[PDB]
Parts: structure tokens; sequence; C-alpha cells
């Protein structure tokens, strides 16, 4: 019984990557030679954002491209004006580790969670205009690493029990849970039509999920580490993500395997977060060493660097728009550079 | 011989160097400049490299040309310079052990919030001020010079030529009360902390030799950095300080060779700073070794 | 114990991932080659915008 | 545009508001020591955090010694797969590590809790933390000891061919057995402290029972004492 369908597993992989080498005739390094190449992207520190008081850990952008959210571990979750630098909230947070922070996509409201193994859902724009905790999606059984707004009532939640879960908001119920991951889930990247998103774990593999069906699609293996950042590419169709491993790895959902590795011998620390510009060209990762690598999507040479950071940069985020890049870093500082 | 001119230039040069180094590292390096204990070691540098750029190459002008020639109110004005910028550097080194025994003995618990900025102003503006009241108000006035202004003529010329040069003397009650104020209050409240923050560092390491034995798989270094720094003050500071106290009381009969060797032993203090509490401290040596990479 | 019912779950998975369609590279590569060069006119940070338009002046 | 005068008020004034809030805060949050609490389930280590109070991933907790706030936080209810969230800790002034001496004969709880004090210290991130390590449960230690049916002779092989310290201090009317026990189960964590050599942390073992009230006092001195340490090392005095 067991040991045939264990058999079968070893099969199945067999099958699973003979086809995946029958699709790959060439790599994406190959096609993009003949390509003109992007240059040296110059970048500076535009905006520089103070008030946290300990390491920061997690940012997100605004739909607006102008409201920006970041947490820190000293348990303050403030809310800034990019364009004036001026603090619109600053959210304190029942417990001080939190790991995770989001933006809804209308900005009525704000999600944050970490150690707390809670999601707390802030409105910010009530009627009396204090910012209260809406609702708290307790449930998890472990810390949550990442969560990333549906719409002002559904939210998707990433933990350190290797599930992640949808979360209707108003019931305060998983609608729908995710348990494929066997090891520690550390970030999420909804896709831009919503209805599949993608989650990294530390067992090394990247899952895509379908949102309303609760399954898994794809797994990709391509990284041997770690798991720490994911993205979507702009239209979708592909995803890069980002690990202990030193190097950053790009999928395609229709191609089920890796297109092309960024990776540098001068590059030994792991990854924190990656983004992707408005156009997909450029992919911006966060990097243990202080300093953010822009890479060519389709060379991967490093086209700039970001250094304007004294410790690890913990998160990255691109505006809607593509105006501007914003940075966080343990320094206690948000970087914007454009 | 003018072999002296190249040993004070070189002086001057290595405490400039000194200072300005640890300025720039102290500006350049941001996590240096949350830490408000590197405020002191700043101010210090400051006082040094205005000790150097204002003091010592005057001196080192009146020794090689052995005459002056910008006339007595700026001989007076050199005179205070010299007075206010040596007691600024003094009690910089003071105030810096006396945080140091803060911080570890007293409340190192705590040591963060109670060094608000109106405590590093406070003291600071202590060892700033504070030798304005014995530097230009006493010199100024020439209240130094009452009661011993016919010896003061005796002493200004060597009348055997025609050489005049810029003289500064201390009758008994200016010199014992400048000498007690500037070099031996400091000088045993620095003895008094640093000894402290030596039991202090003899006990850790008495309790993590006991724990390194346990731990077995078959103490002096506070001892040897504070004798480092003290005796550098002392043989920097203490001669000139001991003979400004008994000079008076033997007639003034000290010869000048003397006086001129631990003045520039004093001076020499200047230039020893930079290379004491920087290079003895672990964060400042990073800050170099950065700086050093480019 | 769980290590059938978990391994039953596993070969479901697998075969269904099996499944999918998988379309050729080198078409995911001109997919993604024909998305950056239509918008690369349209990102700021691949070809900076004027100090004008640009609302971080 | 009267408007982008109002609402650049608007904006100022409220960022002005939030401003004095963040310093109003900044002086708590550096006027409390933050520390990091972890041992196995089974350990006293619930019972030590319930005699400093007289679901969550983190209970925090509330207590002060002579004016000084620290904050402590179990990350018990966390699962087993500590190498992710551990590095939230690396800040903490130090981590209190709760071991259950008298479980060396359990599965081998002793040996898990020796593997898990390596892994933490030897951990990337927890360079420059200190440990508070508290060898829990002595009075239970004693009993199993004192009762002559223990078998450590052969569950550590190592105890055989090992004897009390010269520099040990026993309590008065302490059997010897009891007091080389101790001092065996002690100078097992110091090893694996004591190999890095390096002094960006250091380890501070104790004989404490699971309602010994004097634990907070313990802490208050293991926090005095890394700072000094800290301090000290900062001005090449260690
Ligand atoms: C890099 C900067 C931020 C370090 C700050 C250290 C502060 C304490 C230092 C830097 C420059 C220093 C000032 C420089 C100039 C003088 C003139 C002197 O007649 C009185 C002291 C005073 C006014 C110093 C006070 C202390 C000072 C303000
Ligand atoms: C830290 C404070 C105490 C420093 C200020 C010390 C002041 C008070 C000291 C320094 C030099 C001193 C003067 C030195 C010379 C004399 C001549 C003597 O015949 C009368 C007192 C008089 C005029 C002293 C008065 C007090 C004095 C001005
Ligand atoms: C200005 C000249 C005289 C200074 C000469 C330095 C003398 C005074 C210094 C050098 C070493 C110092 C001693 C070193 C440490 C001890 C041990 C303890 O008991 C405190 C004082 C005492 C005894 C110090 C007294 C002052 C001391 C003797
Ligand atoms: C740290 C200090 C105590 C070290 C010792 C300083 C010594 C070198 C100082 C202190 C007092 C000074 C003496 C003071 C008086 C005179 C008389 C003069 O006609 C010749 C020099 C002579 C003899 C000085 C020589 C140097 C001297 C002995
Ligand atoms: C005459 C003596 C004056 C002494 C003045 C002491 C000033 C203390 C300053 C404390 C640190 C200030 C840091 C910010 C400085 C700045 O605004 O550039
Ligand atoms: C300088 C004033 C404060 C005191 C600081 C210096 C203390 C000097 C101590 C001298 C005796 C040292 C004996 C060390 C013996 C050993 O190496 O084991
Ligand atoms: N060159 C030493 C100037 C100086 C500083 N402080 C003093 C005190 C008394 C004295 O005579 C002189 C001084």
């Amino acid at each position: 019984e067991l040991d045939q369908l264990r058999q079968e597993a070893e099969q199945l992989k067999n099958q699973i990557r003979d086809a995946r080498k029958a699709c790959a005739d060439a790599t994406l390094s190959q096609i993009t030679n003949n390509i003109d190449p992007v240059g040296r992207i110059q970048m500076r520190t535009r905006r520089t954002l103070r008030g946290h008081l300990a390491k920061i850990y997690a940012m997100h952008w605004g739909t607006d491209s102008r409201l920006l959210v970041s947490a820190s571990q000293d348990g303050k979750l403030i809310i800034w004006d990019s364009y004036t630098t001026n603090k619109v909230h600053a959210i304190p947070l029942r417990s001080s580790w939190v790991m995770t922070c989001a933006y809804a996509p209308s900005g009525n409201y704000v999600a944050c969670g970490g150690l707390d193994n809670i999601c707390s859902i802030y409105n910010l724009k009530t009627r009396e205009g204090n910012v209260r905790v809406s609702r708290e999606l307790a449930g998890h059984t472990g810390y949550l690493s990442c969560c990333r707004f549906l719409d002002d009532n559904q939210i998707v939640t990433s933990s350190g029990d290797t599930t992640c879960a949808l979360w209707d908001i108003e019931t305060g119920q998983q609608t729908t849970t995710f348990t494929g991951h066997t090891g520690d889930v550390m970030s999420l990247s909804l896709a831009p039509d919503t209805r599949l998103f993608v989650s990294g774990a530390c067992d090394a593999s990247a899952k895509l999920w379908d949102v309303r069906e609760g399954m898994c699609r794809q797994t990709f293996t391509g990284h041997e580490s770690d798991i720490n950042a994911i993205c979507f590419f702009p239209n979708g169709n592909a995803f890069a993500t980002g690990s202990d491993d030193a190097t950053c790895r790009l999928f395609d959902l229709r191609a089920d395997q890796e297109l092309m590795t960024y990776s540098h011998d001068n590059i030994i620390c792991g990854i924190t977060s990656v983004s992707f510009s408005k156009s997909g060209r450029l992919l911006l990762a966060g990097y243990d060493d202080f300093n953010c690598n822009v890479w060519d999507a389709l060379k991967a040479d490093r086209a700039g660097v970001l250094a304007g950071h004294d410790n690890r940069v913990s998160c990255l985020g691109v505006t809607d728009d593509g105006m501007a890049v914003a940075t966080g870093s343990w320094d206690s500082f948000l970087k914007i550079w454009n | 011989k003018v072999v002296l001119l190249t040993f004070l230039s070189t002086v001057i040069l290595m405490a400039i160097l000194g200072n300005l180094l640890v300025m720039v590292a102290v500006c350049w390096d941001r996590q240096l400049r949350k830490i408000k204990t590197n405020y002191f070691i700043v101010s210090l540098a400051f006082a040094d490299l205005l000790v150097s750029v204002l003091v010592m190459p005057f001196g080192a002008i009146e020794l090689v040309q052995d005459i002056w020639i910008y006339g007595e109110v700026f001989c007076l004005v050199r005179t205070s310079l010299d007075v206010l910028l040596t007691t600024a550097s003094i009690f910089h080194l003071c105030c810096i052990s006396l945080d140091r025994y803060y911080a570890i003995c007293c409340q190192p618990l705590v040591y963060r919030n109670k060094m608000t900025p109106l405590r590093i102003a406070l003291m600071l503006g202590g060892c700033w001020v504070i030798p304005t009241f014995i530097s230009f108000l006493p010199i100024m006035q020439g209240w130094n010079n009452i009661g011993i202004i016919d010896l003061i003529e005796k002493r200004k010329f060597n009348q055997n030529s025609n050489s005049t040069y810029c003289v500064f003397m201390v009758n008994k009650p200016y010199a014992i009360t400048c000498s007690v104020v500037a070099f031996y209050i400091p000088f045993l409240l620095m003895v008094l902390a640093y000894y402290r923050i030596y039991v202090t560092a003899k006990e850790h390491a008495h309790q993590i030799q006991m724990l390194q034995r346990a731990g077995a798989s078959s103490e002096t270094k506070a001892a040897k950095t504070l004798c480092i720094i003290m005796g550098c003050f002392c043989l920097c500071w203490a001669p000139f300080f001991v003979t400004n106290i008994v000079d008076p009381f033997i007639d003034y009969t000290v010869p000048g060779q003397v006086w001129t060797a631990f003045l520039w032993l004093g001076y020499i203090n200047s230039g020893l700073n930079p290379f004491l509490y920087a290079f003895l401290n672990k964060s400042f040596r990073r800050a170099f070794l950065i700086i050093l990479c480019c | 114990t769980a290590s059938i019912a978990q391994a039953r779950k596993l070969v479901e998975q697998l075969k269904m991932e099996a499944n999918i369609d998988r379309i050729k590279v080198s078409k995911a590569a001109a997919d993604l080659m024909a998305y950056c060069e239509a918008h690369a006119k349209e990102d700021p940070l691949l070809t900076p915008v004027p100090a004008s338009e640009n609302p971080f002046r | 545009t009267e408007d982008q005068r109002n609402e650049e008020k608007a904006q100022r004034e409220a960022n002005k508001k939030i401003e004095k809030q963040l310093q109003k805060d900044k002086q708590v949050y550096r006027a409390t020591h933050r520390l990091l609490l972890l041992g196995a389930g089974e350990s006293g280590k619930n019972t030590i955090v319930k005699q400093m109070r007289i679901t969550s991933g983190i209970f925090e907790t509330k207590f002060q010694v002579d004016k000084v706030n620290f904050h402590m936080f179990d990350v018990g209810a966390q699962r087993d797969e500590r190498r992710k969230w551990i590095q939230c800790f690396n800040d903490v002034t130090a981590i209190i590590f709760v071991v259950a001496s008298s479980s060396y004969n359990m599965t081998n709880r002793l040996q898990a809790a020796l593997k898990l004090f390596d892994s933490i210290w030897n951990n990337k991130w927890l360079r420059d933390t200190s440990v508070i390590l508290f060898l829990n449960k002595q009075d239970l230690l004693a009993e199993k000891v004192l009762a002559g049916k223990s078998k450590i002779e052969d569950y550590f092989p190592e105890f055989a061919r090992y004897t009390t310290p010269e520099d040990a201090t026993p309590e008065p009317g302490e059997d010897p057995r009891v007091t080389r026990a101790k001092y065996f189960i002690r100078d097992e964590f110091l090893r694996i402290s004591t190999a890095s050599g390096d002094g960006r942390h250091y380890c501070y073992p104790h004989f404490t029972c699971a309602v010994d009230t004097e634990n907070i006092r313990r802490v208050f001195n293991d926090c005095r004492d890394i700072i000094q340490r800290m301090h000290l090392r900062q001005y090449e005095l260690l």
C-alpha cells in the first residue's frame, strides 16, 4: 500500500522533470543576447522617513502611489505620505513583534501580523477618524510571515505553520486553507487579476495557488535554500523569488519551471525582498549586506545598486504607478529611490 | 640647532591630522553620531585641534625665532588662548572618564536615557566655559602678575641683547588656584573613576576566567589600558603642573629649558589624545578601518 | 497512522500537477520580451522622467 | 488655491502630533530592556513566568527592578522550526534559557536542551546576544540524586570522569553528590558556551528553583553585568 504510493511519487517526479526538460530548448539568456542592454540604472536617496524606534521589517505601497505603510518591531505601524514625508498615522500594535503589514487596495483598511499568530485589520478612515482594530483573524498556529488584501473583505495570509489561508474579514473565519507547503511559508504575492497567488516557503519550493478553488496548481523547486521573497512579473505570467541561496530565480507559470537566474560572485548573503518595476524589465531585490541590487530582468546584469541603508534591508516595494521604489531596513529608516 | 623646527612642525602636523581624522570619522560614520558618548570625543578632538592651530604654532614661532614681535596685547591673548584650550582639553578628558565611569558602574541599565541632550550640553559647557574664568578673565585683567610685577621685569628681557619675548608668570595664589582647578581636581576625579572602572573590569574578568576554567575541555587588559591612558596624561601634564606649584615657592629659579620642555610635553597631549581615546575604542577603530578602505 | 493518507494526498496532487499544459520556453521568453518592450517606454525607473513631471522634486 | 495651504497645515499638525507621541514612546522604549525566554515545555519556564508576573505565539510579561523596566517575551506556542523567527530577537539584551537539570534520565531531554543551547549560541544572528542560563528544578534534581536510584553515571558517561571544581560554592548542608551533579550539568553547558572564546557574548548559568523568587534579581544582575561587559569591551577593558 504505502510502498507503491512512494514509488509512484518518484515516477511522478521523473515524468514531471522529463516534461520540464523537454519544454527547454533555449534559455532566456540566449534569446536576450541580441536585445539592447538596459545599461547602468542611476538612483539615489530621494526621501528619508524617520520615526520608527526599532528595526523595520515590512512595508507596503498604497494603490494611490502616495500613501505608504511600514511596520517596525517596536510595535509602531506608521502610515507615511511619501510626497510630503508627513506621518498620517502611527498605529500602536498590541504585539510589538510584527512581521508583516499590508495596505488595502481601496486604502480603507490596513493589516499586520507576526509572532502574535494573529492578523489585525485596522480601519483607517472610520467616521470617527480613529484607527482601531476592526477584527483579529486568529486561528493560525504559526507566526504570520506575509499578508495581502484581495479586497476590503478578503485577505490572504502566510504563517509559520506551513499553511496559507484566505480569510473573510467580516466573518473572521478562514474561507479557504492552503496546506501543500511542507516548510515555513515566508512570502506571498497576489497576481494582477487576484485569481492566483504564489507563496514561497523554507522548503525551497514555490507553489502557485488558486484563490477560489483552494489548491496549488504548480510547484517550483529551483531554489535550494529558504525562500524569503516572492513577486509576480507585472503581466502575471511569471514570478521571481528571493532566498538565502544568494540568488534570484524567475519562473513562468506556463513553462512550469525556472526561466533564468540572477547571481554574482561578489554576493554571498541572503535575499530579503524582491520586486518588479512597472514594465517588469528591472528586478529590484534587497540583500542582507545592507544594499539592494537592481537586476535586468531579461539580462540579469547589475544595472544599479542602492546602498543608503546601514543595516539589513528587510523589505522593498515599487509604487503601482512606477514613480518610485521604497526600501526599508533594520536601521529604522525608509529610503525612497527614483 | 634648527632641528627643533622639524620636530615641532611634525608634532603640530600629527596632532592636526589626528584630530581631523577623528572629527571626519565621527561625522561620516552616522552610526557613531547616534551615540551621545561620541560627542565628548568630538569636542575633545576639536579642542585639541584648536590647541594645535592657535597655541602650538605660536609657541614654535617663539622658540625658533626666540623673539616675540606681535606686542604685549597679543602676548596676553596667546597666553589666554593657551590656558583656555589646555584647560578645556583637560576637562574634556576628565568628563570622558566620568561619563565612562557613570555608564559602567553607576547607571549601566539606564545610561542611554540619562544621557539626555541637556546633560551633554551642560557637560560640554562646563568644559568650554569654566576655562574662560581662569584663562581670559585673570590674564586680561593682569591678576596673575600683581605682587610679582618686579620679578616679571627682570625675567621679561635677557638684556645682554636686544631680544624680547612673550612671558607668562604666575603668583602663588593664581598658580595654586589654577593648578588645582585645571589639573589636580580633574586628575583626582579621573583617578577615582578609572580605579572604580578597573575594579569592575577586574571582577568581570575574574568571573569570565572562572567560567572559562569550568568550561575548559582539557584580567590585566583593563589594567594595561588604564595604565597607558593615565601614564600618557601624567607624563604630559603632571610635570608642568608640579613645576607650576613649586615654581613660585623657589623664587622663580626654574630654568627656562625645563619650563619649555614641560610646556611642550603638555602640548603633546593634544597629539596623543586622538590616538588614545579613539584607538582604544572598538567603534572608532572600525570607523578608521572603514575610512582607510576608501 | 497518517502516513498513508499523506502519501495518497501527495500522489493526487502530483497527478494534478503533471496533467497541466506546458508551453515552449522560447515562447515564454518572447512573451516576456514583448511585455517589456511594450511598457519600457512607460517605466520611470528604466528611463528617468524629467524633473518637472517627477513629483519628488 | 488656499485648499493646498489648508491641507498642508493639517498634514503638518498631524505630523507634529504623531512626532510628539513617538518621542514620548522613545523614552520608555530605550529605558526598557527586552528579553527572550526559551526552554522546553516540560521545563519550569511557565512557573518562572508566573512568579515574575506575581494561545498567541508570544506571551509578553511586565516586571520592573530598581525602577528598570524589563519586557520578557515567551516564544512558546511556536513550532520547533526556530531558525526563522529567532532572527527577530537579535537585539534583545539577554536570552533567558531554562533547562530542567533534573531531566537527564527522562527521552534524553537534557541532551536535547544541550543541542538547542549549542544551536542558539552558535546562531548566526545571535553572535552578540548573551544567554541567561537558568538550570531550573534544582530541588527535583536534589531529590532524585539523594535517593540514590539515579544512574547519571552512564546517562552521561563523562560524569564518572568528572569531579567538583575547586571554585564551587555549594550552599550550607548541600550533599557532595548534589553539588557534583549540579556542577557537571553546569559545565556541560559552559563547554558549549566557552567554545566561542570571542567575548562578543557570555553565558550566565544559575542554580534556580521553579518557584525561586530571586530569579527576578538574577535577571536584573545578569542584564547589568551584560551591559557592563559590553561597555568594558567597547573601551578595550575586556
Ligand atoms: C557630527 C556632529 C553632529 C557631532 C556633534 C558633537 C557636538 C557636541 C560638537 C560638534 C561641534 C562642537 C562645537 C564646535 C564649536 C565650539 C566652539 C567653542 O568655542 C565652544 C564649543 C563649541 C560650540 C562646540 C560644542 C560641541 C559641538 C557642538
Ligand atoms: C572653577 C572656578 C572656581 C574658577 C574661577 C577661579 C577664580 C575665582 C580664581 C582664579 C584666579 C584667581 C585670582 C588669582 C590672583 C589673585 C591675587 C590675590 O592677591 C587675590 C585673589 C586673586 C585675585 C584670585 C581670585 C580668584 C581667582 C580669580
Ligand atoms: C601629579 C602626580 C603626583 C601624580 C602621580 C601619580 C600617582 C599620584 C598615582 C599613580 C598610581 C595611583 C594609585 C593607583 C591605584 C591606587 C589603588 C587605590 O588605593 C586607589 C588609589 C591608588 C593608591 C592610586 C593613588 C594615586 C597614584 C599613586
Ligand atoms: C609625574 C611627575 C611627579 C614626575 C616628576 C616630575 C619632575 C621631573 C619635576 C617635578 C619638580 C621639578 C623640579 C622643580 C625644581 C627644579 C629646580 C631647578 O633649579 C632645576 C629643575 C628642578 C629640579 C625641576 C626638575 C623636574 C622636576 C623634578
Ligand atoms: C561655549 C560652550 C558651548 C557648548 C555647546 C554644547 C552643545 C551641545 C550639543 C549636543 C548635540 C547636538 C547635536 C545636533 C547638532 C546640530 O544641530 O547640528
Ligand atoms: C590608573 C588609575 C586607576 C588604576 C588602573 C590601573 C591598575 C594597575 C594595577 C597594577 C597591578 C596589576 C597586577 C597584574 C597581575 C597579573 O598579570 O596577573
Ligand atoms: N600651557 C598650560 C596653560 C595652563 C592651563 N592651565 C593652567 C593653570 C595655571 C597656569 O599657570 C597655566 C595653565
